[PDB]
């Protein structure tokens, strides 16, 4: 929802969310928690995922997220699901 | 640089391969423990080292196990000796030696994290809500200034070791596992040196080389960013020396002032126990 700036950011939120889940030494995971959550990881880094955040056409998505510094499409509920 | 530097094993030199391989059979040399016997480099490091570098062979020793995942048999071997090096139960591991060290460095490197979670809120009572309390904490007589009351100082303080205690008794739930597995190997040998509170020194070495500094030192913990007042420092020293009395099991004796305390101290021995 919004424009490319916003959905971007949301898609570096979702990675940073993942990225602070498996580093940090607070909730002292399993061992195979933080292979598959670096599965998750990887399989977020996907265009296909791009595509179904709503980010097509773009490369980095981190890049984005600060262009400003330097809703066309439709949304389908499967995306979602 | 990244790429170079993730390029492989077939781009080093022949002398960069072989001082690899000649550092891991090193570190294999080590690190070879013999069935029903305890690891013999250990063993000769433990008994041959002088004192001044004492507590960096300690350092050295406690990178490599763990790196190996063999941190548990090497505590093991240090307190197996150490259990029969020291008879009294109140002189266990508190002087200087190197099991001493190790656990000492043990605490530092691992229950860091940990401890600065738990006493951040504690710290941050004190900081802002009791500062402009101001709250004295003179329990001397002699010590004391006239304008001050002693029992309300006594108040204060008995509050605060409650705040503190009740604190620590909550976060009985979270312990790093390595830290857990370091009490247990103590715990362990030690109820195998004596059948009376084994616990119980347990608890007392606890709250004395991990607790207990932090509480007289949070500055120098790195906890708190900023040197606090003295009135807080002099009641954060009654702190640690209330709460060792409790892991100790035993009440004050010399400080009269102390007395009525100690019926809150001998209240807490089991919900600390």
């Amino acid at each position: 929802t919004g424009p490319l700036s916003l959905r971007a950011s949301t898609h570096g939120l979702v990675i940073n969310i993942i990225h602070s889940l498996c580093t940090c030494s607070q909730l002292h995971f399993s061992e195979e928690t933080k292979q598959v959550l670096r599965l998750s990881l990887t399989e977020f880094s996907l265009p296909k995922f791009y595509l179904l955040f709503g980010i097509s056409k773009v490369k980095s998505a981190a890049v984005i997220a600060f262009r400003s510094s330097y809703e066309r499409e439709t949304f389908a509920l499967t995306s979602l699901e | 640089l990244t790429k170079i530097l993730q390029q492989g094993t077939e781009f080093d030199t022949l002398a960069e391969t072989v001082l690899a391989d000649r550092f891991e059979r090193l570190v294999e040399l080590v690190t070879m423990m013999g069935d029903q016997g305890e690891l013999p480099i250990a063993m000769a490091l433990a008994n041959v080292v002088p004192c001044s570098q004492w507590d960096e062979l300690a350092r050295v020793l406690v990178t490599l196990f763990d790196s190996r995942h063999l941190l548990y048999q090497l505590l093991w071997n240090m307190f197996s000796k150490e259990v029969e090096l020291a008879d009294s139960m109140q002189t266990l591991f508190r002087g200087n030696s190197l099991a001493s060290k190790i656990m000492t460095f043990c605490f530092k490197v691992y229950g860091a994290t940990y401890l600065q979670k738990l006493l951040d809120p504690l710290l941050r009572i004190v900081i802002t809500s009791s500062d402009w309390q101001h709250v004295s904490f003179e329990v001397d007589p002699t010590r004391l200034e006239p304008s001050e009351s002693l029992e309300e100082n006594q108040r204060n303080l008995l509050q605060m070791t409650e705040k503190f205690f009740h604190a620590i008794i909550s976060s009985s739930s979270e312990f790093p596992p390595q830290l857990r597995s370091v009490c247990h190997c103590l715990y362990q040998v030690v109820s195998q040196r004596f059948p009376q509170n084994s616990i119980g020194a347990v608890g007392s070495a606890m709250f004395l080389r991990f607790i207990n500094p932090a509480i007289v030192s949070p500055y120098e913990a790195g906890i708190l960013d900023k040197k606090p007042p003295p009135r807080i420092e002099r009641g954060l020293k009654l702190m640690s020396k209330i709460l060792q009395s409790i892991a100790n099991h035993v009440l004050f004796t010399k400080e009269e002032h102390m007395r009525p305390f100690n019926d809150f101290v001998k209240s807490n021995f089991d919900a600390a126990r």
